[PDB]
């Protein structure tokens, strides 16, 4: 198989360039007609009205340009990309490392016997400014939760941008620990919640506490746990 | 041109066994291929129809097309098989993508597992009431939020948007949060989370208080 | 042809509902699961799946 | 060989069951009335009167109807086969073909067309039945309407097909004073009654002598009619009227002869030749058959033919490369009585 | 799948014959017999259940019968089936069992109970297994020709041929009530029990206790086992649950036909010597041996003969020629010569009578 | 499904008797037709002529009936076995590890299953008693082996019994090691051979050491070790 | 009775690839049970055959036979997956065992392994000409071992000590040693180690000193 | 199943008997492996692992 590589995840304010890049490896030093396809936050594959296969013009779907304004680029093995004036909607996750997308019905035609697919890049156009989640519940508070049967854990709420550090008791807790994960809120904004879910009589015994970061601004927290099952809650 | 359609809508199957889905149009003539979305990540490729078969990978996933009709099998799907399927054939004035037929491992049966948590406690400049409602662990989704705060039936007045799956678990989330004034985080001495979901017909809470 | 039901659920024809063990957790099990469905060309598969009761030990 | 099931029977105590209609095979149910059936520990209905049996029953296939059956076709007209030696240029070559004029075989550059056979006639009646390595000539019943005991008591269209007609006239019978059971009364299979008062295969039975096989069926070897055969040689093949051996002063005697269907005969023939070579030799007289048919020839010398006649005086000419002589003499019968050939 | 003998059970059924010529309950009751395979190999049905112990173990050595409420222990050992002597057992699982026997009006199958008594099941049963070929041989011979026939192969292998099973009725039982004191005592021994009764009292229904049915006679109450938790096959002979055919499974039954060669006999050479226009054979046939034989002409004049014992035939052999087919043995094939005690080139009496033995048609014409 | 377990290796002196055993379950409930193969080196594989059904009575046949006997058990959910009178002859390695057989020419026939295998077992018939391994290159000097381009090893020898520790840095370096399984002399002592194969400038540097240890004897093996085919030995 | 006959003697095959193993017989009318086995391991089910499918080891075999002969076929050899491999069907009458079948994949072709190496220093009365070589990696399976010693040629009190496969280089091995008197090569310098391999007709060898 | 040859050898077709990008090393190959050698059955496959060879800049 093709071995695919992309520029990393981005953040960005409509009205300016943003310049994507694709690396495709192992033959292929011409693109094997490798193509831009786009999906946006959580919805079905809806895809790139703009980018179709490209390597000696930089050809579209029947869509975009119209809304926004797209091309791309044939040098060998890599295949940048360039969606610029962009707006806020134009927030997705871009899918270039793919197969050869053959244009039935206007010039020619491509293979079947060797597979290639790859991993996708964000890129995030958005309002908000460097602010980590630590200033918000989680400085002043205890943490607590209170189901009492088995649903117990801890919440983090408003960082941006991305990615959360996350962590408990002496990093043993991550093991029994579940976490579930954040996207962009419509403020501009993210969210993520992790849960230490288990019967009372297998979970009361212990000690806990949470400790979180939000490593673009270092903006660290640590504190008390206060699970409602534990007599450190009592 | 067509526009390609699914004809699973949904899909539901424990560990092991076998899948069909299936994908139609009018003609066919260049391939269409079949890939495979696990929730938060991107496609790949399990098949091509028209004609002739390709893989990506060896042969538990396999798949086969007659007249207008284009399908995929998944054997013994076990693993991380909860996925949503897509189909497309590129070319001319449109033709597009499938929809995204989903399908899932069925989980034990559960009641849902939500939550609540609290604020900024101390300080009362603005917005410290902001706790959260969370979707958590429950299948299938037929569900919506609701709350009991202010000691009656809520809608409005909340920040509001989706996150993503529990990922040790099975199924997504959301972060509904009652940003009330200032000092309604002491007003009312009861918060309680609540779903509404048409396969339960029925109301499912949990609740808390200040350090608990 | 298209897959079997267990009439609670268009489930396939012969995975484990929850666990292995079926007939050895409860015995009246086939009186519900083995009804008419046996009639649908997968079913063969619940009868190795349900009797080979598959505990723990039980393994390839 | 069909089979008859037969569920446990509906037992219904004090009052009465009743029949609900239903497409099966040869479906048929009946309710009897004042039962009073006994289980191994005590009688079943409360009471001894007002109970009712449901009886039902239907045939089906039987499991080996994928391995045991005997299957009936309708025969139309043959696609004849022919394998044939010829003797080409002094050694034998085989030439396989289809004997209805069509085919033409090329072997060793020389073209054979063979056939059509001069008789239509074949050992099968255009309806046929056969059974493993037997085929019998046999008028069996139309689909959908055999007969019970008979041949075709169950039908099939073929032998995986759902479709089964059957005619076994299976009647219910009532149960016995204190039993469970359920009597019925039936024509016993006319397959497995026909695989008994089978009769003799056309392998035995057929005329003019012909071999018969099943997989898939032929009639071989039959002795009727004759065969035209028809040969394009190449020009090559030939030699010369002044390349082969001139034979003169050439004269026969014939040592013995007895009429024994066998190449019985034996003749030598003296003469002089021009020159060396392979040379043909021909029966010029259609009642004697000589077994040569090349020899050698050189010099001033004799060669020996041997020969096979019904005649008791043997007087026939001998052609050996466009030169002919006369052969005369008496013929003895043979002792034998009686051969195995032909 | 092999394991479904943990769900299901034996039982009792009626019996037309119990060995001493009465008709009665027994274990051993005998289902179907069924002889499809043409090499008369037979496959039985039985209630009994056999490569089973009662703990549901697969134990070669044991079989699992059925005293009176449920499944007891017996021997493999002592299994028995017969028809006129004894069978030879060649397969043995669950319900089912192979036998290769001897001819027989009757069939008769048996066992050794725990307590040493011995239960048996007879029924008519015309057993006369068809002739393969064209000699009716007794047993296979250590030299012979192969022809096609079929057997129910010996492996278990459970695919292609299925039974029904069913929920079993209820069980009547006459012990489960008793008089005492003008009242009915129930009696309940661990099983869930139905009882009705006709009493001043609409006491009717279910139980899985003992209970107390006030002031009438045993007579006036009925009552039986009802609930089971093991699975039965549907015979007749056992009545239904209910008129639905409900509470199903199926069980895939052993041993299927295979298309398989099976050994026949040659009939040893026939002994054959000439005569005019006639082969005589003496035959010597070691069990009923098929003579065939055809003119190879336009009309074949068919005929044949089942030979039993040693004799001599004399078959006219036409010129068209004669096939003699002798048992399993490939055909003779037979000519007349042009043979005669005349001659030509002798005196005109010679002559005549020469061509009169070769031409008998033409020459008395002609002269 | 037939699941077992057996006793580990064990030894007889010659003339002895021996229990074998093996524990079932995987389904079974009790005894069930379980069998044995039995194994030595050489040109082929045997089933053992004590074996098949075990329990209607001891799988005596046409042969092995004779100078050595066995009896074949029919305890509950266990498939017990009693070798006796044995000989040198009767040394190998034993599997009592088939589920049922189907033995044609008995009255009866067997399912097919799933059919999967247990696991060993293995006799050392003997006379001698426990006795220590350090011979030949082992005891007083440092070990050097002059052949092999890559590569350098050891040898033990003259010990009894199974099991010895043998490893490089007493088994905290196995990187590039082969170990070869002992082999029974004449005198019933074992003999055995070990290795390491690290790139020659690698071994080239460190300490580098390979040690024997052995229980039964209480005794252990330490000296350095350096090869003539390597970098620090010139 | 008729003998289980495996066909191939050998079969050398390639890290990823497929193979068939066919073994005949005039009948068998039962289960025909194949086995794997690895030196140092038991033996373990692939398949049924003669009869009718059942399969052990994780599905990557197949199976069939007619008329004389029954076979297996293996798949996806990307493990070191070298084994003997066998064929048999139970006793009650005369019948037994296949002969076995060895298959192996693709090794670099090279020279032995040649461990000489004489005893230790100091403790001469342990019988100092006692050296050892343990041998491995000569290709393919037909080899001994001959000396030279003392200057002379040599093969008496040659404990062999032949050995299974290397455990990660899937070929043969075998731990000779010499068992020789006390000083001796305290006397006599020149000596040697030799791999008479039968296929090459002719040994591999190195020879050694006391200090080097 | 069936499989290939090259001059004193008979391996499976679908990786080569010379190193990985045999091609691109040795282009010549071709002028051993193929005198009479394109009757194999296997030859698709030997020819799809020796060209398209998912050479070490590739990964799987």
């Amino acid at each position: 198989e093709v071995q695919l590589v992309q520029s990393g995840a981005e953040v960005k304010k409509p009205g300016s360039s943003v310049k994507v890049s694709c690396k495709a490896f192992g033959g292929t030093f011409s693109s094997y007609a490798i193509t831009w396809v786009r999906q946006a936050p959580g919805q079905g594959l809806e895809w790139m009205g703009g980018i179709i296969p490209i390597l000696g013009t930089t050809d579209y779907a029947q869509k975009f340009q119209g809304r926004v304004t797209i091309t791309a680029d044939k040098s060998t093995s890599t295949a940048y990309m360039e969606l610029s004036s962009l707006r806020s909607e134009d927030t997705a996750v871009y899918y270039c490392a793919r197969d050869p997308p053959t244009h039935g019905g206007d010039f020619n035609y491509y293979y079947y016997g060797v597979a290639v697919w790859g991993q996708g890049t964000t890129v995030t156009v958005s309002s908000a400014s460097t602010k980590g989640p630590s200033v918000f519940p989680l400085a002043p508070s205890s943490k607590s939760t209170s189901g009492g049967t088995a649903a117990l854990g801890c919440l983090v709420k408003d960082y941006f941008p991305e990615p959360v550090t996350v962590s408990w008791n002496s990093g043993a807790l991550t093991s029994g620990v579940h976490t579930f994960p954040a996207v962009l809120q419509s403020s501009g904004l993210y969210s993520l919640s992790s849960v230490v879910t288990v019967p009372s009589s297998s979970l009361g015994t212990q000690t806990y506490i949470c400790n979180v970061n939000h490593k673009p601004s270092n903006t660290k927290v640590d504190k008390k746990v206060e699970p409602k099952s534990c007599d450190k809650t009592h | 041109e067509i526009v390609l359609t699914q004809s699973p809508g949904t899909l539901s199957l424990s560990p092991g066994e076998r899948a069909t889905l299936s994908c139609r149009a009018s003609q066919s003539n260049n391939y269409l291929a079949w890939y495979q979305q696990k929730p938060g990540q991107a496609p790949r490729l399990l098949i091509y129809g028209a004609s002739i078969r390709a893989t990506g990978i060896p042969d538990r996933f396999s798949g086969s097309g007659s007249g207008t009709d284009f399908t995929l099998t998944i054997s013994r799907l076990a693993p991380e098989d909860f996925a949503v399927y897509y189909c497309q054939q590129y070319g001319s004035s449109p033709l597009t993508f499938g929809p995204g037929t989903k399908v899932d491992i069925k989980r034990t049966v559960a009641a849902p597992s939500v939550f609540i948590f609290p604020p900024s406690d101390e300080q009362l400049k603005s917005g410290t009431a902001s706790v959260v409602c969370l979707l958590n662990n429950f299948y299938p989704r037929e569900a919506k939020v609701q709350w009991k705060v202010d000691n009656a039936l809520q809608s409005g007045n909340s920040q509001e948007s989706v996150t993503e799956q529990d990922s040790k678990d099975s199924t997504y989330s959301l972060s509904s949060t009652l940003t009330l004034s200032k000092a309604d985080y002491e007003k009312h001495k009861v918060y309680a989370c609540e779903v509404t979901h048409q396969g339960l017909s029925s109301p499912v809470t949990k609740s808390f208080n200040r350090g608990e | 042809p298209v897959m079997c039901l267990l009439a609670n659920t268009t489930f396939p024809c012969s995975q484990p509902p929850c666990t292995p063990c079926c007939y050895e957790k409860e015995p009246e099990e086939t009186l519900r699961m083995l009804e008419d469905n046996v009639m649908r060309p997968g079913y063969y598969q619940l009868l190795q799946a349900s009797l080979t009761c598959s505990p723990h030990r039980q393994r390839r | 060989e069909y089979k008859t099931v037969i569920p446990s029977p509906y037992v219904k105590c004090c009052g009465t069951a009743e029949c609900k209609d239903k497409s099966l095979p040869d479906y048929s149910c009946k309710v009897f009335t004042g039962v009073y059936p006994f289980m191994w520990g005590g009688a079943y209905c409360f009471c001894d009167t007002e109970n009712t049996q449901l009886s039902e029953a239907h045939v089906e296939k039987s499991e080996s109807c994928k391995t045991e059956f005997a299957s009936a076709y309708r025969a139309h007209t043959a696609s004849a086969s022919a394998k044939l030696r010829v003797l080409y240029q002094g050694n034998n070559v085989t030439v396989s073909a289809y004997a209805n004029g069509d085919h033409a075989v090329t072997v060793k550059d020389a073209k054979f067309i063979v056939g059509p056979m001069s008789s239509a006639w074949t050992p099968f009646d255009n309806k046929i039945v056969v059974y493993k390595g037997d085929v019998y000539n046999m008028d069996y019943p139309p689909f959908g309407a055999g007969r019970p005991g008979q041949f075709g008591d169950i039908q099939s269209r073929t032998p995986e097909s759902e479709d089964v007609y059957a005619n076994t006239q299976l009647v219910l019978q009532r149960p016995s004073a204190g039993t469970v059971h359920v009597p019925y009364s039936q024509a016993p299979s006319g397959f497995k009654y026909w695989l008994k008062e089978r009769g003799a295969s056309l392998q035995h039975t057929a005329p003019f002598g012909c071999q018969i096989a099943t997989n898939p069926v032929r009639a071989m070897n039959c002795a009727v009619g004759n065969m035209p055969i028809s040969i394009d040689i190449p020009d090559a093949a030939f030699t010369r009227v002044v390349d082969a051996p001139s034979l003169t002063d050439m004269s026969c005697e014939v040592p013995a002869c007895t009429h024994s269907s066998d190449f019985g005969g034996v003749a030598i023939i003296k003469y002089a030749a021009s020159k060396k070579g392979k040379c043909a030799v021909h029966s010029m007289t259609n009642a004697v058959t000589i077994r040569e048919a090349e020899i050698e020839v050189e010099g001033n010398s004799q060669l020996q033919i041997s020969f096979s006649t019904a005649l008791a005086s043997a007087e026939f000419r001998v052609q050996v490369c466009s030169t002919q002589v006369h052969c005369a003499a008496e013929c003895h019968p043979p002792k034998d009585h009686i051969v195995n050939y032909p | 799948n092999f394991n479904v003998y943990k769900a299901i059970r034996p039982y009792l059924a009626h019996c037309p014959d119990c060995g001493e010529g009465h008709s009665c309950h027994s274990p051993v009751a005998l289902e179907r017999i069924r002889n499809e395979a043409t090499d008369g190999t037979l496959k039985i049905q039985v209630s009994l259940q056999i490569g089973i112990k009662t703990d549901d173990s697969h134990d070669w050595t044991k079989l699992r019968y059925m005293d009176n409420h449920m499944p007891a222990d017996a021997e493999r050992a002592r299994l028995f089936v017969r028809t006129s002597a004894p069978c030879t057992i060649t397969g043995t699982m669950g319900h089912f069992i192979l036998a290769r026997c001897p001819k027989g009006e009757t069939l008769t199958v048996g066992f050794t109970d725990g307590r040493k008594i011995s239960h048996s099941c007879t029924h008519p049963f015309h057993h006369d297994p068809p002739v393969i070929g064209r000699e009716k041989f007794h047993s296979r011979p250590q030299h012979g020709r192969e022809l096609p026939c079929s057997t129910y192969a010996q492996s278990t292998a459970a695919t292609a041929e299925e039974i029904e099973v069913h929920m079993p009725p209820d069980t009547p039982d006459r012990t489960l009530m008793s008089q005492q004191s003008g009242n009915v005592k129930i009696t309940v021994n661990s099983q869930t029990v139905r009882y009705k009764c006709n009493c001043g009292d609409s006491n009717e229904g279910l139980t899985t206790t003992d209970k107390v049915i006030n002031n009438c006679k045993v007579d006036q109450c009925h009552a039986a086992v009802t609930n089971h938790k093991k699975w039965q096959y549907n015979s007749p002979l056992v009545p239904r649950n209910a008129e639905l055919g409900d509470r199903k499974g199926k069980v895939h039954i052993p041993f299927p036909l295979a298309n398989v060669t099976c050994r026949v006999p040659k009939a040893r050479n026939p002994t054959v010597t000439y005569g005019k226009n006639q082969v005589i054979m003496l035959l010597y046939p070691d069990h009923p041996t098929l003579l065939s034989y055809r003119n190879m002409g336009e009309e074949p004049n068919y005929q044949e003969e089942w030979v039993t014992h040693k004799k001599e035939i004399r078959l006219t052999v036409p010129t068209e020629g004669l096939e003699v087919t002798w048992g399993n043995n490939e055909p003779y094939k037979y000519w007349p010569q042009l043979s005669t005690n005349g001659t030509a080139h002798g005196h005109p009496h010679e002559i005549i009578l020469y061509y009169y033995e070769l031409y008998p048609t033409m020459t008395v014409v002609v002269v």
